[PDB]
């Protein structure tokens, strides 16, 4: 009767809506995962550039120490 | 069929649960990466600040030669 | 169950992740510029050091 | 309550990502600071190279 028909229709409507909604949520999730992984990889690349940069600053400090030895040699005339 | 919807919801909820775990791992990995880079950037900034003073000072000694 | 409430939360999360990615990408040029300035400086300091070494031998 | 439980998981990732955005904003500022310092460093290195070239010329001519 009418009560049965309402309840059957409602259960189906709700199941369809829940399937659709959770599918939309899953799609949002997967796209966020794709973006997050790509951004993580970009961050890691940027760290490699910073690490190389630190080696170059260390190199300049070494070269200034060599330069000071040359200055001392040049001043040592006698 | 109702059963097909229930089946789809169940698999969606499983995949959401697993995927949110993977997102948490990604987000924590970013957090760790940023912390590590903060350290590198701090040390790099300190070394550049000292190096600029040291290059200028060395140049002024070379001027006297 | 009312699962539609989860959608709004995931939209918010998605926006954070997208914003984070745009910010990381926007900082690429600062990192490249730092690296380039330091590379140039290192070439210059190496060349200066080599000139002082030559003068020390003359 | 399954909806509330998944919502709590989303909220946990959101909290970490909110902190990640705060910290990456700070990183961008620290990078801008460092970029300016390395610009100045590059200029300083040019002075050092120029002065060292002038001294090398001087000592070359002193020694014929």
């Amino acid at each position: 009767a009418d009560r049965q028909q309402y309840l059957r229709q409602e259960v189906l409507r709700r199941a369809e809506a829940t399937a659709a909604s959770t599918s939309r949520s899953l799609a949002l999730m997967y796209e966020s995962e794709k973006v997050g992984v790509a951004s993580s990889e970009e961050l890691a690349r940027q760290r490699g550039v910073l690490e190389r940069t630190e080696k170059m600053v260390d190199k300049m400090d070494q070269d200034l120490k060599i330069s000071q030895k040359h200055i001392n040699s040049i001043k040592s005339v006698f | 069929h109702l059963r097909a919807y229930h089946q789809k919801i169940d698999s969606n909820l499983d995949e959401l649960s697993m995927g949110l775990g993977r997102l948490k791992d990604i987000a924590l990995g970013m957090q760790t990466e940023i912390e590590e880079q903060d350290d590198i950037l701090d040390r790099l900034t300190t070394k550049v600040d000292k190096l600029d003073v040291n290059i200028k000072s060395t140049e002024r000694k070379v001027r006297q030669l | 169950e009312s699962w539609e409430t989860l959608e709004a939360d995931l939209i918010e999360l998605s926006q954070l992740v997208t914003d984070f990615s745009l910010l990381v990408n926007s900082q690429q040029e600062k990192i490249d510029s730092i690296a380039d300035h330091v590379n140039s400086a290192a070439v210059n300091v190496e060349e200066g050091t080599k000139n002082l070494g030559k003068a020390a031998k003359y | 309550d399954r909806v509330r439980n998944l919502q709590s998981e989303v909220e946990g990732v959101k909290n970490i990502m909110t902190q990640n955005v705060e910290r990456i904003l700070a990183r961008g500022e620290n990078l801008e600071h460092l970029r300016n310092k390395t610009e100045d460093l590059e200029a300083t290195s040019e002075h050092f190279k120029t002065t060292s070239q002038k001294v090398a010329r001087k000592f070359w001519w002193k020694n014929v």
